[PDB]
RNA sequence: GGAGGUAUGAAAA
RNA sequence: GUACGACCGCAAGGUUGAAACUCAAAGGAAUUGACGGGGGCCCGCACAAGCGGUGGAGCAUGUGGUUUAAUUCGAAGCAACG
RNA sequence: GCGGGGUGGAGCAGUCAGGUAGCUCGUCGGGCUCAUAACCCGAAGGUCGUAGGUUCAAAUCCUGCCCCCGCAACCA
């Protein structure tokens, strides 16, 4: 119900962008999409879309009560950094930024190239 | 029929018991196209197969029985048709209105000076 | 072209009202080299103007185009097998240019009979912020927003 | 003069459908905001305040003014 | 600058 | 790399391995062009930005087609058809 | 004798449950192309097998008739 500090996971691939803001223990506190926000097709991929999705997510958290955010950025996507300018703009403050996607040590073997 | 809950709730029970009717209709008819197919095969047979002919009888009496409960699906109601079209062509000025004032005797003037076009 | 920008040729003021603008509206409104009737059209809509508006017919044109020209227009890129629409901002030039085109357009397709009348009606309208070209610009204006995903290119 | 008015629902949205595909000039007065939404209105007379304007979800605006 | 890994179009002239 | 024979294989098939018959070429490298849903750099009312048209209607004219005793012959994408 | 069918050039809806003649391909004409195909734009093509009833109104319901398809036309 109120929260000061929290995370702020940044979800973007080359079709969508998720934000999820969260409190520091992980649990969900709102979130948003480019999907979400009616944005369709290749639209959804745009760093707009993304700005858009992080705005509404950080509006939504504000009025639930929260100041200070860490971002976590995961996926290729291209609005990654919208995101983060459209928290900072709608208010939360950027405590920290950090990188968290995976990178499998070899591991399983990825889907075939395309086109073949 | 009285239903718990708001409109769309009818609405959402309705259409599943009218596709629940239609699709037990469907199964009925079903059957019966399976024993009259069958007992026109038996009616078109040589009047040497003893058998068949026999067991065409024996299925012409399922079959009427069959057709005496079979459901009749309810005629949809039919919904309104309206093709409105213009016997002449509009013009660029259809109506013109200038400068009208208007008050019924003994009340306020509803506009004055009202001009449209 | 080419080449790069080319010069663009200048207009004289006008005779009567001394602007540059009023000029630009005859050469948009005159048609085969009939410089005369073009003239003498805006002229007439301009006295229509100050005749059922006390203001002076020019700064009416000018408040008419500030309500018209528009700011971020659409151009069309191809982008692989898309084909999709991308925000532009107008330079002034070309604002000028859509305003006294959707102006000029617009009063043509008018009802009234006489096109002096046509243009002073349509001038008026969009000086007060109503009519076909007004919708003009704010239709450009949402195309333009709807389609503002794509500003980065 | 409020054509949707003792239409069942229905009825109303046939009415309205084929009333945007008419090729002709409409005057229409409607309370029903579904109905003026199929229509597709170009221009609404604000009364009593005599306003000529080009229709808009600005209607809501002098709904609420 | 150089190397490896990452739709159709007849026959003969 | 087929047939026959032989060998191997659970099988799939592998190893060995012709002839009849048919053609005047097949082929390697490189050269000059042309071409590419190759690349790089340029230009032209080429597109784009605009103005006005054609295609719709009547008629004039040329052409095809059809017809005719003949409807003379020639022109046929751009580059034949006032 | 028992069934199935007759709607545009072909194939199919619509028939039950009466109001308004459609879909697909195909054909004709014009576009695009160096040209053909594909593609794009227009147009035509049935009074619903036929003759009578029922109706205010029949492709639709009733009756007959004519065509076409499959089966049967005799068993110890
Ligand atoms: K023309
Ligand atoms: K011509
Ligand atoms: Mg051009
Ligand atoms: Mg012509």
């Amino acid at each position: 119900k109120n929260i000061e500090s929290g995370v702020a996971h940044i979800h973007s691939t080359f079709n969508n962008t998720i934000v999820m803001i969260t409190d520091t223990h992980g649990n969900a506190l709102a979130w948003s999409s480019a999907g979400s926000l009616g944005f369709k097709g290749s639209k959804k991929s745009t760093p707009f879309a993304a700005q858009m999705a992080a705005e509404a997510a950080t509006k939504v958290a504000m009025e639930h009560g929260l100041k200070t955010v860490d971002v976590t950025v995961k996926g290729p996507g291209s609005g990654r950094e919208a995101a983060i300018r459209s928290l900072q703009a709608t208010g939360l403050e950027v405590t920290a930024i950090r990188d968290v996607t995976p990178v499998p040590h070899n591991g399983c073997r990825p889907p075939k190239r395309r086109r073949v | 029929s009285i239903y718990e809950g708001d409109y769309y709730t009818y609405k959402k029970k309705y259409s599943e018991n009218q596709l629940l009717r239609e699709k037990m209709i469907i199964q009925q008819e079903k059957e019966v196209k399976e024993l009259a197919t069958f007992v026109q095969k038996a009616k078109q047979a040589s009047q040497t197969n003893h058998a068949l002919k026999r067991m065409g009888l024996e299925r012409a009496i399922r079959l009427d029985k069959k057709k005496k409960n079979l459901t009749k699906r309810d005629k949809v109601y039919k919904r309104v048709k309206m093709d409105i079209k213009p016997n002449r062509e509009v013009a660029r000025t259809p109506l013109k209105v200038e400068n009208v004032t208007f008050h019924y005797p003994g009340h306020p003037i509803l506009y004055k000076d009202l001009s449209f076009q | 072209p080419r080449k790069g920008p080319v010069a663009k040729r200048d207009v004289l003021p006008d005779p009567i009202y001394n602007s540059k603008l009023v000029t630009r509206l005859i050469n948009r409104v005159m048609v085969d080299g009939k410089r005369g009737i073009a003239a003498n059209i805006i002229y007439n809509s301009f006295d229509i103007i100050k005749e059922s508006t006390g203001n002076d017919p020019l700064e009416v044109f000018e408040q008419a185009m500030k309500n018209v020209m528009p700011v971020l227009e659409v151009k069309a890129r191809r982008v692989g097998g898309s084909n999709y629409q991308v925000p532009v901002e107008v330079r002034p030039e070309r604002r000028t240019t859509l305003g006294l085109r959707w102006v000029v357009n617009y009063a043509r397709l008018r009802g009234e009979h006489t096109m002096e009348e046509r243009l002073a009606k349509e001038i008026m309208d969009a000086a007060n912020n109503t009519g076909a070209s007004v919708k003009k610009r704010e239709d450009t204006h949402k195309m333009a927003d709807a389609n503002r995903a794509f500003a980065h290119y | 003069d409020q054509p949707t008015n003792h239409l069942d629902p229905e009825t109303q949205s046939i009415i309205g459908a084929n009333f945007n595909l008419f090729e002709g000039t409409i005057i229409v007065v409607s309370h029903n905001p579904s109905f003026v939404e199929q229509i597709g209105i170009n221009r609404m007379l604000i009364l009593p305040s005599g306003n000529i304007d080009n229709y808009s979800p600005e209607l809501l605006e002098y709904y609420s003014n």
